[PDB]
């Protein structure tokens, strides 16, 4: 019957749980999840810009112009690059790409090339420029890389080559060339006539002299021969000078670096998702206002911070009485 | 709880108070009801909101892994690169999890504190004019009408008037 | 401590209380003895056990150094490698030591709180029927035999009958 | 604050008390003045001085960046080196900022706790012989002399005398 | 009449630290830091380590005659090498990509050494070159697993050899080149003055050329030998062609067990003991979550920290 | 009338603010700043030892003795080294310095060299030893590096060189030499007579055989030729043996490594400050009791710990009421 006043606190039907150091699974009236745990399982445009999806082609295969990669002969601007773990279409003619990983690292800061013809096939009068291999088929006929040219002897003669290119453009130029390593001495003379050869390359900074390596090697894509490729960045107004008396796989096209920016090479088996996002990972895009996520540690865009947690939940309310 | 009020001397919470986190139940001749204490509730909202934002903002300059590639005779630096990136991911994962745990504990004790301090606000006002039941309630010696009840929540209860 | 009980209004601890961490010391016509409050002692052990275990589990994915070798012209990466590994060792040593320091503080305060809360649990039940000594003790006005001594420990003291 | 005293039931601090962090205001027929409590002020200075020293000493071993150079075909390791050093700088910047935020919170609460325990030390000595106003002051039933007031600060208030 | 509230005190002197206070006596504490080790190199969970004693990995693998103890070592848990092993390359020179090779070793628990090119197959070359640099029983000898080919009948015809890895395991193949002191020693040993060694696999395309140079004597010799290695995949073949200076394979190593391993640098030798956790200065038998013995461990170990002390409070402040 | 005793706490005129997790800008009676935010903007001696300020010279220019770097022919003991971002006097004759970054890394552990002669000019009886280039001007005329010598043919002959130096000193010795890469074969015979050449170098550990590279290259500092320099550390009692029949840039002087300790190479545009400090930064020196600072991450000396924080303040006092 007498009047009274009581002090108390809020309870509700919440079953939300949080953890503390001294106690787990504490029921609270309110809690705030701060961990994004879901993704759309797709590769998307990044803030309106489509990526470069290399499909079955490698970076090497793309840049050298493996015939199987004609899809990527003059790609438009990209937001990022996707490459499979082991692309099928790489060096069709076997060998290697020198400092390949350092070249890939450059791409991570590039969004666009304008590929240009710097030395036309038609300009080789005293040499054959039409060399092909069954290792690089195109529509079932032997072919060769599109951006370089396999030079061989003409009328049992390989006169010493001397060609220069001056980068009269305003952009840095990525230039590619290579050397052919034959199987034996008989092959050497059959292709190039001269038994002892070299390729020398010079710019303002590059000072290269390559000598072929004759050796009997195991067949790869039908070939025991190898081709070894090289690259440099030719500055505006610098010139590149090639000299050779054999084994020279010469440039045809080179790439103007027209757009530098943030990019990356993701390894993913996924295909293009016809979709747009602000945060992309190799296994899916993220659309979240959460401050953390646990999707994948490699992301690009405006993203939450990655953590390995299976669960992050902050108490906001108080301990809820059952 | 550290401060002994939540699930302590006040045995349980009120589902009837949908109004704020801490507050009052009154019963007198005119009737009965719940009312949130707005100051302490607003204090707690601000502090908890600030805490949540602090935690997010402190992590803002976190480590961000980058894809790097290595060839077959660069295994040592590939392994170095991998353990470095994992190393930081493990550091930041730990920082986030521990911070959340540590602050979850403080947040629950903060609520406990606020409830005890609200109890003491009322106790110190009423003094001898109410009997302290020991369960969070005070039993008045005099008749406290709605205006008198409002004054207790205001922090404007006039002790001389009733003793 | 933060709660003012341990080495506070209760001057010192009891050698005679072997059976628990916190408890009671009664004295009536029948006799006197120490009795450990199981509810608070148990809560304490659970809390402390979970704290220790959590501290261990958070550090369970920590940096693990790996021997890597370098040659005479790889001094930069050798140095990079050494600084990276020392880096993580220092970070994890800091995390470990700091967490121990912070949680040792919270642990001692936890006990203090538990003793304070226990004292109030007794106080709030008794009210007028006992006199607050101030040394952590209550002189009864009405005699309390060894049955009501158990009711106050049980938490089942009926105030109305004694006042 | 967590303990309800500073900016709480004691509404404000005293400009008048230049002599220490916590203390007393008295009023008797002789005169009224300000007296800092030595013991509690000193305890607080020790704990706070130690806290500062502890924070510094835990950071005395910590990452040190070193200039390393790389050529035009070592961009990957250069990048790796950069991210690694930035990585540790961010970790340590976080460790420092966060520890300061967390320990600042604890420092203010520590002061609040100390004020409260001091209020309680006085309260428990007086009991009946003074009136609990609720604002931080104790209105005396009897007349407390200059001597009487000093026994309170000593912690030697003879209660049995005045009741 | 009187009921008092209080707490446990005991006779404890165990001390802990907090931010605000050092050396706080408490009723109960728990050390969580292992500070002792047994000072021995032990078997790791029943599996003995390969203790290379005074031999280096290089001396072991190439077959330095002072390392004959390790001609066919059993399965190991970890590898122990001294800081500067005396028995390394007896004939002076260097091991190409040596550190990368040792990195692979850290994931290998066992080799099975096999012959891949017998001595008998060198019809047109001498295959018994030795040096006072590689004493066996104080007499001139050579590495056991590779062969020093020299001219026969004042002739060194062009060598052409293949070995197809028909095994099921990856194969570690080793070979070398000899760098002579002068043009006269070139002709004396190999007849031809301008020589090469080409090596090819599915991935390797190597052509090595020797380097005449005037050099300081090491182990009595101014000549040098440079050694190379590759991993030959099942079903791949390796092709050697050379007209001089070839230190050819005799034996190679099947990689028959991959797993967790390491190369510890330690001066300790076998402790005739067993442990679950091993460091280069000794082994740990502990249930503590942390230790400060040494940062490089293998097995199931506590986590390492540089701390000298780590003690959690469990009980309460212990009043005197 | 009735007497009173009150419990209270200190307040003052402090306007100092600190932060906590739940609350920013909390005014406190006492606080302690722990972050140093100021420096003197100068390069100073480190605890009484002056740095080596290379002014417009690079480390390469210094050690090889680019003629514009004569200031540094015999520098005294230093505490740290300061280099500009793009020093004008580097390799006057263009080319490159092999393992340059690894050499600079060794410099970081050295405080003093003593330069000494290892091959006098008087030993070149049968070669010309005064070759110079307009790429290495000094006082408006063609000159050359001081510490190495450009050998060329004499009387239309270049006999094979054999030279040894035995390190009879107690200290390790930094030895430098180079190779000249000519423009064409005509130039090769014009300078060295022998058309096919080499340089062989050996010690107890070194086994080198360099061969020059003709290649057509861009003019840098007027020259299309290039020079490639190498170095090794020669231990006491070991010896180095050079042999060459052309293209050899021979050592004249080498560097005894005389004092080893803590050092570093700072990149900075600042000049000497006529000033002393115990903690140096590329941007200015620090003099502070603060445990932390935010001046620059790269410091040498007795320094506070670097953080990127703009502010770090500990509360010591209590919440200050208005
Ligand atoms: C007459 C003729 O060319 N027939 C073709 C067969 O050669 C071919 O069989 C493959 O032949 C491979 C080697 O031949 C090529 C090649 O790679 O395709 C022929 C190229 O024209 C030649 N290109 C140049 C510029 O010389 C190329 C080159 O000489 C070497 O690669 C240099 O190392 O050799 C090889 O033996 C394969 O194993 C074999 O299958 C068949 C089937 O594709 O088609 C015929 O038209
Ligand atoms: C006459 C004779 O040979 N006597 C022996 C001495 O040779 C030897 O003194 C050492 O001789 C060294 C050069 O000799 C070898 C060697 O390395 O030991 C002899 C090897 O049979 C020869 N092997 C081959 C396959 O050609 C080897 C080889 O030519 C070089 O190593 C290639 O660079 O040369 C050298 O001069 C030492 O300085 C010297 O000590 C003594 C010492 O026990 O024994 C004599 O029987
Ligand atoms: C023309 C001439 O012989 N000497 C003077 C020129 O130096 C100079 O014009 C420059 O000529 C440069 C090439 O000539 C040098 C050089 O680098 O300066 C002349 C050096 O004596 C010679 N040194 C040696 C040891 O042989 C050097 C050397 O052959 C090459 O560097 C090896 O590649 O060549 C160059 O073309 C410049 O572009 C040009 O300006 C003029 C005044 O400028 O006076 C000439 O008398
Ligand atoms: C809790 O109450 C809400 C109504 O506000 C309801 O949506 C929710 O389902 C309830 N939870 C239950 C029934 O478990
Ligand atoms: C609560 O925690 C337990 C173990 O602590 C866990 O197994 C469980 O999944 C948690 N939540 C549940 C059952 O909803
Ligand atoms: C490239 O072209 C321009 C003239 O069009 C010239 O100034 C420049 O020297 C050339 N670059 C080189 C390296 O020859
Ligand atoms: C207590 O700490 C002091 C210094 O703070 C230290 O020297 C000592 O080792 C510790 N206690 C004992 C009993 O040694
Ligand atoms: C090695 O032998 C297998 C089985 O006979 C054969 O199929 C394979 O082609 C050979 N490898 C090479 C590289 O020739
Ligand atoms: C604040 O007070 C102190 C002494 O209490 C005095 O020295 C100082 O000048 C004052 N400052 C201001 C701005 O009032
Ligand atoms: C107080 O904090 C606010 C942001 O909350 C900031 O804008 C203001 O400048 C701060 N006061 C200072 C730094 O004096
Ligand atoms: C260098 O000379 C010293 C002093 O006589 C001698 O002992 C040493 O063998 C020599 N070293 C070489 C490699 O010639
Ligand atoms: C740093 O500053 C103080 C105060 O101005 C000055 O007196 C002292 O000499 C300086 N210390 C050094 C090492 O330069």
């Amino acid at each position: 019957d007498p009047d009274q006043i009581c002090i108390g606190y809020h309870a509700n039907n919440s079953t939300e749980q949080v953890d503390t150091i001294m106690e787990k699974n504490v029921t609270v009236t309110h809690a705030q999840d701060i961990l994004e745990k879901t993704h759309n399982g797709k590769l998307c445009d990044l803030d309106g810009v489509k990526p470069l999806i290399l499909r079955d082609c490698s970076v090497a295969g793309w840049l050298l112009g493996n015939p199987m990669c004609d899809e990527f002969l003059n790609v438009p601007e990209w937001s990022y690059i996707v490459e499979k773990i082991n692309p099928a279409n790489d060096l069709c003619y076997p060998g290697n790409f020198n400092d390949y990983e350092e070249l890939k690292h450059l791409l991570s800061r590039i969004n666009h090339f304008e590929k240009i013809q710097i030395i036309p096939k038609s300009s080789w009068s005293d040499h054959e420029a039409s060399g092909v291999s069954s290792a690089c088929p195109y529509q079932g006929r032997s072919s060769f890389f599109r951006n370089v040219v396999w030079l061989t002897k003409k009328d049992n003669a390989y006169p010493t080559i001397k060609r220069s290119y001056n980068n009269t453009n305003q952009e840095d130029l990525l230039v590619l060339w290579g050397i052919h390593h034959p199987n034996d001495a008989a092959e050497q003379t059959r292709l190039y006539q001269n038994p002892t050869t070299y390729i020398s390359v010079g710019t303002s900074t590059l000072n290269q002299r390559l000598v072929p390596k004759i050796a009997t090697r195991s067949k790869v894509n039908g070939q025991s021969g190898r081709m070894e490729f090289f690259w440099t960045i030719l500055k505006p107004n610098d010139a590149i000078n090639f000299e050779s008396n054999g084994n020279f796989i010469a440039p045809e096209n080179a790439y103007k670096i027209v757009k530098k920016g943030d990019s990356t090479i993701m390894k993913s088996e996924l295909e293009y998702g016809n979709c747009n996002t602000k945060c992309q990972t190799p296994i899916g895009a993220i659309n979240s206002s959460m401050p953390f996520h646990n999707i994948h540690p490699l992301t690009i865009g405006e993203c939450p911070k990655y953590v390995k947690s299976s669960r992050l939940v902050l108490a906001t309310g108080l301990r809820n009485s059952p | 709880g550290l401060f002994g009020a939540i699930a302590g001397f006040i045995e349980g919470g009120w589902q009837g108070m949908v109004d704020g986190w801490y507050g009052y139940h009154h019963s007198n001749e005119q009737g009965s009801g719940y009312a949130a204490d707005k100051e302490s509730t607003q204090k707690a909202i601000d502090g908890v909101t600030n805490k949540v934002n602090s935690i997010i903002d402190k992590m803002n300059t976190q480590f961000e892994a980058v894809g790097r590639e290595f060839n077959n005779l660069e295994r040592r630096i590939e392994n170095l690169n991998k353990k470095m990136e994992d190393g930081f991911l493990d550091v930041w994962t730990y920082n986030a999890e521990l911070l959340v745990l540590m602050e979850n504990e403080r947040t629950l004790d903060f609520h406990d504190s606020n409830v005890k301090n609200l109890y003491d606000k009322v106790r110190l006002q009423l003094r001898d004019n109410a009997k302290e039941l020991g369960n969070g309630c005070f039993e008045f010696y005099h008749r406290c009408d709605n205006e008198c009840m409002e004054s207790v929540r205001n922090g404007t209860y006039d002790y001389p008037q009733y003793s």
